């Protein structure tokens, strides 16, 4: 039986009018006949005397005022288990590889609350990377949450595909990809990487692409956290990747008015910070089991100080926080030492060595920052020599932090290096103490152990 | 009087012969700036085209209730009420 | 909703039915209107997008049989703001304000099971004791009561279920 | 034929029976006190409403006149008649001279080759 009728249609946002008893809670699912489609709405808010108003997720082309509208009465559930492992879906989780049924045994709602304080557990389990400038500046434990800041065309991508080669092989935990408002080419791409490196047995994947209507882009992270917080449930230990959360705030946005809300500061959603909170305190790590975390943050036109990037950086164990400038530089990663850091960098819990050479390298580098317009306008040969010293010493740590990745290996033409977390403090150690002060500024650059750095001085 | 009173009113509706519009039919109820409001037209799916008067054409974008919106696909000075 | 727009127009007409000794007409011809607002057609021919003039002697003519001073004025005046899908609010402000005047209050009692008529006559004498009104009870059978009585007086109530004190004591617990 | 219902500064709204409500760039004339004002149509409003701008001064004009709906839009003089001679926006003479002796007149609103 049908019980609701759609009463206006604007846009994205639909109107159901159903009976004064029955009506529909909020976060439920309904079902209307697009024709021969079947689409689903999601309930927004329960407005006026027996209206619903509600998102698609799915197309809005080709709906009548008048259609019949079936509620089901439970949110939006999805297949959660080992069913979903190898296996592409959408927000609704309905398989997207044509690879058939699912086949799951249990299906969750994706709205639920986050863990209470008493569940939550502390850990300093520090994991190692091969990347260089991100084990020196933010290391990160597992259990943690990381999140990569840029704009566009800095890294981002490429970043995280590294990160995904490095941790999760050695990982023998499963792992989510949610693919918030991806490019379809980049997440096919993603899709065959993963199949010819027989990692795909051990990823579950979804994906919501920039084409999608907005409810699909907007909902889609929480059915990432679902499939996740199920495994985390069964106490795994898990790797979660999400590829933007900028795109979930986004598709808030671009509904928010609509939906009827006065406008914010910068536009902006007057739920901004809500719809962060809710979203981002699921993802973590329980006494029963842990999530680990890499997310990449979309900065909108480069400022750090835009709401959106500045409030999630509140939520972030490490933040490495990549750069235009150093990537119009050229120099790859473009991590910015001086505004990249981690709640792990601590003297406690790293080596007492560790953290003496990254106070050593950020002293250093700020020193450089404010002698560039000095030197640019009065020139080098108004510095004195202790500061001629520095600036060199400066420039060699600024070239020893670039490195080639083994994913960035196609837009270069050069093999890929992974470096010791010991070999990178032994390295900058050695070049803040002038053991290396000799060697010009290309035997630092794109190499990988300081071991490296003088073969390749020799070669030079 | 409940019964008795609307059949009461349901004769006086028919016999002033006030009538609905057909599905799939409505009426231009403004036109301004190259936008028009339909009332009616209550089979119209949002995208669709309608036919107006001429071989013109417009895009129903906008289904309120009560009312439709619809965008003029080419000189809309031509067109008035009542169509 | 019309609750708002109902106002100024429930207010005029109660304001001016008692300057003509005519509430109890009043009512009932606002109950008309009210039941012929709800009607099929006449709902398309108000959405339909007459000019106020036309669609006022429209609507006149199909409701003839009213005073001059009482139908073709409010039912002109709330049709040329586009009130008239208000009715059914101007209908219930209409009554709650005579209730007011004279007095009284529409005491609603509910039950598991009917009462003894000496304990719904005090329940009467009480609860005009309670307030400073005329009561008018109505009672309800509702089975999950199990036991006692509500007591409902407009925006105030008074629970005496035994359903009530059950779910009520599993909190003190 | 019609009256004014709203005067809004320079923009002017006009009452017409439902059965012969100008189109969307007709021309319409007021005596305005003892002056003439044309007012172009821009909007077909409900009702047989029309908003109009006025093509002069808006000062003077009171609710509830009446206005005449001339069936056809602003049309100016060419050609070699309007050769030697000032201009007003209505195709009026500005200068002191007499009428120009056009023969043809041109509507104003026309379409891009
Ligand atoms: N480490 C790197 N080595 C070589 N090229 C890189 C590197 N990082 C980024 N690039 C270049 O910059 C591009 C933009 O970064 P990418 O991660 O693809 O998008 P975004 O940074 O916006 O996520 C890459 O496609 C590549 O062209
Ligand atoms: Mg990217």
């Amino acid at each position: 039986m049908a019980t609701g009728k759609i009463v206006q249609v604007i846009g994205a946002v639909v109107d159901v009018e159903f009976p004064q008893d029955a009506v529909p809670r909020v976060y439920d699912a309904l079902e209307v006949q697009n024709g021969n489609e079947r689409l689903v709405l999601e309930v927004q808010q329960q407005l006026g005397g027996g209206i619903v108003r509600t998102i698609a997720m799915g197309s809005s082309d080709g709906l009548r005022r008048g259609l019949d509208v079936k509620d089901l009465e439970h949110p939006i559930e999805v297949p959660v288990g080992k069913a979903t492992l190898g296996r592409i879906m959408n927000v609704l989780g309905e398989p997207v590889d044509m690879k058939g049924e699912i086949g799951e045994e249990e299906r969750w709602a994706i709205h639920r609350a986050a863990p209470s304080y008493e569940e939550l557990s502390n850990s300093q389990e520090l994991l190692e990377t091969g990347i260089k400038v991100i084990d020196l500046m933010a290391p990160f434990a597992k259990g943690g949450k990381v999140g990569l800041f840029g704009g566009a065309g800095v890294g981002k991508t490429v970043n995280m595909m590294e990160l995904i080669r490095n941790i999760a092989i050695e990982h023998s935990g499963y792992s989510v990809f949610a693919g918030v408002g991806e490019r379809t080419r980049e997440g096919n791409d993603f899709y065959h990487e993963m199949t010819d490196s027989n990692v795909i047995d051990k990823v579950s994947l979804v994906y919501g692409q920039m084409n999608e209507p907005p409810g699909n882009r907007l909902r889609v992270a929480l059915t990432g956290l679902t499939m996740a917080e199920k495994f985390r449930d069964e106490g795994r230990d898990v790797l979660l990747f999400v590829d933007n959360i900028y795109r979930y705030t986004l598709a808030g946005t671009e509904v928010s008015a609509l939906l009827g809300r006065m406008p914010s500061a910068v536009g902006y959603q007057p739920t901004l910070a809500e719809e962060m909170g809710v979203l981002q305190e699921r993802i973590t790590s329980t006494k029963t089991g842990s999530i680990t975390s890499v997310q990449a943050v979309y900065v909108p036109a480069d400022d750090l100080t835009d709401p959106s990037p500045a409030t999630t950086f509140a939520h972030l164990d490490a933040t490495v926080v990549l750069s235009r400038q150093i990537a119009s530089l050229g120099i790859y990663p473009a991590v910015d030492p001086l505004d990249s850091t981690s709640r792990q960098l601590d003297p406690l819990v790293v080596g007492q060595e560790h953290y003496d050479t990254a106070r050593g390298v950020q002293s250093i580098l700020q020193r450089y920052q404010e002698l560039k317009d000095i030197i640019a306008i009065l020139g080098m040969d108004e510095l004195s020599e202790e500061d001629k010293l520095v600036v060199a010493r400066a420039r060699k740590i600024q070239r020893f932090l670039s490195q080639p990745f083994f994913v960035a290996e196609v837009f270069t033409g050069s093999p890929g290096k992974y470096v010791s977390l010991k070999d990178t403090i032994r390295g900058f150690k050695g070049i803040m103490e002038g053991e290396y002060d000799h060697l010009p500024e290309q035997a630092f650059y794109m190499v990988g152990s300081i071991e490296e750095a003088v073969e390749k001085a020799k070669k030079l | 009087n409940s019964t008795e009173i609307s059949e009461l009113i349901k004769q006086r509706i028919a016999q002033f012969n006030v009538v609905s519009e057909a599905h799939n039919e409505g009426t231009i109820v403004s036109v301004s700036d190259g936008v028009i409001r339909i009332h009616g037209l209550a089979d119209a799916m949002q995208g669709e085209m309608i036919s107006l008067p001429g071989n013109r054409y417009a895009i129903a974008l906008n289904l309120e209730r009560d009312s439709v919106g619809a965008v003029v696909m080419g000189p809309y000075a031509d067109l008035a009420e009542g169509m | 909703e019309f609750i708002t727009v109902a106002r100024p127009y429930a207010k005029a007409a109660f304001d001016f039915a008692v300057e003509h000794q005519s509430v109890e007409r009043w009512q009932d011809m606002l109950a008309f209107a009210a039941e012929v607002t709800k009607n099929e057609q006449m709902a398309e021919l108000l959405s339909g997008a007459l000019a106020p003039e036309t669609l006022a002697e429209s609507f006149i003519a199909v409701a003839g049989e009213q005073l001059d001073e009482n139908g073709q004025n409010l039912i002109r005046v709330m049709a040329e703001n586009g009130r008239l899908n208000a009715l059914p609010d101007v209908l219930e402000q209409f009554i709650h304000l005579r209730a007011v005047s004279e007095a009284t209050a529409e005491v609603d009692v509910i039950s598991a099971a009917a009462l003894s008529e000496q304990q719904l006559a005090k329940i009467s004498a009480a609860m005009e004791k309670r307030l400073s009104r005329k009561v008018k009870l109505n009672a309800k059978i509702d089975k999950s009561v199990m036991a006692g009585v509500i007591i409902r007086a407009g925006d105030m109530v008074i629970d005496g279920s035994v359903r009530g004190r059950l779910e009520r004591l599993a909190d003190v617990l």
